[PDB]
């Protein structure tokens, strides 16, 4: 019905097996968890189980491709996107290097009650 | 389940009647509770008969 | 300094350490509190019992949930170095009981070691909402979860209407008083059942069914250990805090009242029955403050300027891996600030002695781990499994630590 | 069922419009009344129901139909609702649905809804 | 609070693991049941595993 999946997960050992096992191709970047190592080793076909040992040693920007679409497994270097992704996260240390900043402690309490609650 | 509930109710009741001064009378409270009255309480529950005569309340 | 070489200075990436949730576990005798105190004094700026930030006060915001009451001297210095500590013990803590959701209120008052009788909970909820609505006319929409001030004693007097003989209006106060709002003001006394008139003169619908509930309730209303909920509203000081005074109780936690970078919340004297409610209330108010503050600044194209830093010393109590219904509210609140709060400016360092007994719904979200020596084998296995990097050099050192 | 004012309700569907007050239990014969099979069994259910309905952070679900003009979305509105997720309105070729602000207890339900649609 | 344990048993495989795992020091006399020796080996600190092989021989 024109629906296919591609999975992004830091910890493949925690994602449900009922969906990861359905994957045919793989894009394996650097992994540093033995459980992820072994689960990955199990899902990949036997054709790359020998080259799959390189996973803890991939450099920055390099990925290993194993699947049917690629004729044979390969290590592909990925060019940076334009524009680059960036989450507006807060990092606490420089906010802690400034002086005491009192945020007037008034409008937030007004926002607590939307209109009257 | 019914026996557990009835036993704890009877123990709490006897504990309250015999210990009026204490307030937080709980089922784990180390206050006096006598077993003969608990056994009698279970006996009378097991043999109680309710009256359904019209007019008066069912006691 | 490095353990192997003591001359090399070892540094981390601070922006990637405190901004993300951290877990601190270990075992007794390893100085886990030692390591926590060292980290805390390094971040806040305590160096050889001297405050480096003398001329100016840095923007450090640590809030501590202390249950042992053994961290006071971690930051208590002489007065001349002007680095003050907001020591919120059981006595000085002021947490109003009317900012308290349905579940917490029901568990505090209604819940008992016995099976509840029918129409007890519903009458309590109706009394609470009616007293809320009576007390504030300005607020438009009032429900059982609206954080508005109300008197618990008036609700008790409403439940005191147990001795109702007037009707299954026929109130036997004066002759035929109609409005029931006077129930809050006074206990009131009614007549006997040996009378009749043009209308019914039988016992009330709730007659003879609250007798047990008032006893437990009033015993709770005169409890000295529970004095930090402002329950005994008869005293003037307990009644001085109102809906317009939500400002004061909020600021005593962030420490802006006395300009304190460290705000210890000492849970020493709070009973084991109301600990979860206190933790959940504090957690909810912190999360709501951060949420509203963050949403406010989005109009100015700016993010949070005042982050917060929550340590949860001996966390294995109130967020257990397995347990009963006692710690539900604390568990859900800590989960709220764990699975989120990185967007709204909140960080958690879950300090526990037993990482194998802490809920994994909060332990899986920690990005950095500070582990000391471990004696229990399953503790070792669980910690090693949780660690993002364990490659033949991290899974073999946990028991060998000194 | 007998109302407090005495009118027997023949159609239970009047409960939909508004809340109704009932009579009291009596053991006599002139005004005998018995509690219903569902009397007082939904108190906690009703409390949690109201708590879910009165939540201000969950406005995307449009749960406060009683006071807000959220009843405007009749079954007829399913067309544009379907087209909005998939970029048919603005001819957007990429369907990114951010879920950062969704509270953590309703994330799974939203993801399930969108995937199923 | 002022309480500690000095558990004594012939069958460590039968004593619940929730308490034996809390023992910080051990006084180990001769053991001859392999199922008990394996348990006491796994529960011991790592540094003492090498020297722990004396248990069947101690007399």
């Amino acid at each position: 019905y024109g629906l296919s999946l591609m999975v992004v997960s830091q910890r493949p050992s925690e994602v449900s097996d009922t969906i990861l096992s359905q994957c045919n191709n793989f894009i394996n970047l650097r992994l540093t968890n033995i459980n992820d190592q072994n689960y990955i080793k199990n899902l990949l076909p036997d054709n790359s189980r020998s080259i799959s040992e390189i996973l803890p040693t991939l450099g920055a920007g390099e990925c290993l491709v194993v699947g049917d679409s690629t004729p044979i497994p390969s290590i592909v270097k990925l060019e940076l996107p334009n524009p680059e992704p960036r989450s507006q996260s807060i990092k606490f240390h420089k906010k802690w290097s400034e002086s005491w900043r009192t945020p007037s402690f008034e409008e937030v309490i007004m926002r607590w009650r939307k209109e009257n609650g | 389940h019914n026996q557990v509930s009835q036993f704890k109710r009877a123990v709490v009741l006897n504990k309250e009647k015999y210990n009026p001064e204490f307030k937080k009378i709980t089922y784990d409270s180390p206050v006096y509770f006598n077993i003969n009255e608990v056994f009698n309480y279970i006996y009378n529950l097991n043999e109680e008969v309710i009256n359904k005569i019209e007019g008066e309340p069912s006691l | 300094n490095l353990a192997q070489n003591e001359e090399v200075s070892f540094t981390l990436d601070g922006d990637k350490f405190f901004s993300k949730h951290v877990a601190v576990v270990g075992s007794t005798g390893s100085g886990k509190s030692c390591a926590v105190a060292k980290i805390l004094q390094n971040v806040v700026g305590i160096n050889d019992a001297r405050n480096i930030n003398k001329s100016d006060k840095k923007n450090s915001h640590i809030i501590i949930f202390d249950i042992h009451s053994e961290y006071k001297s971690a930051f208590e210095i002489d007065k001349n170095e002007d680095f003050n500590l907001n020591y919120l013990d059981v006595e000085k803590l002021k947490l109003p009981y009317w900012l308290m959701n349905s579940e917490e209120l029901e568990t505090l008052f209604i819940e008992s070691n016995e099976q509840n009788s029918h129409n007890q909970v519903s009458q309590f909820k109706r009394a609470v909402v009616l007293n809320k609505e009576k007390y504030n006319p300005e607020f438009k929409k009032i429900t059982y979860d609206s954080p508005v001030y109300f008197n618990i004693n008036e609700v008790f007097n409403y439940i005191y209407n147990l001795n109702e003989e007037v009707i299954n209006p026929k109130l036997s106060n004066g002759e035929l008083v109609e409005n029931r709002q006077i129930y809050f003001n006074e206990k009131l006394e009614f007549t006997s059942s040996n009378t009749s008139k043009a209308t019914k003169a039988s016992n009330g619908p709730f007659n003879g069914e609250f007798n047990r509930f008032l006893s437990r309730f009033e015993t709770k209303l005169t409890d000295k250990r529970l004095e930090f909920l402002l329950l005994n509203q008869d005293v003037e000081e307990n009644s001085k805090y109102r809906t317009e005074h939500f400002e004061d109780i909020l600021k005593q936690f962030m420490g802006y009242l006395d300009r304190s970078n460290v705000s210890i919340i000492d849970l020493s004297g709070i009973p084991f029955e109301v600990l979860s409610i206190t933790i959940s209330l504090i957690s909810r108010l912190i999360f709501d403050f951060a949420f509203h503050y963050s949403k406010l600044q989005h109009q100015k194209d700016e993010l949070n300027d005042i982050p917060f830093m929550i340590v949860c010393e001996e966390a294995h109590n109130y967020i257990p891996r397995t347990g009963g219904i006692e710690f539900k509210a604390a568990k859900k609140s800590i989960e709220r600030i764990a699975k989120e709060g990185r967007k709204y400016g909140l960080s958690l360092m879950v300090v526990s002695q037993r990482p194998s007994e802490v809920s994994d719904t909060i332990l899986s979200q920690c990005n950095n781990f500070i582990n000391l020596r471990l004696t229990n084998i399953n503790d070792q296995n669980y910690i090693k499994n949780l660690l993002p990097d364990n490659s033949r050099s991290i899974s073999e050192i946990l028991p060998t630590l000194g």
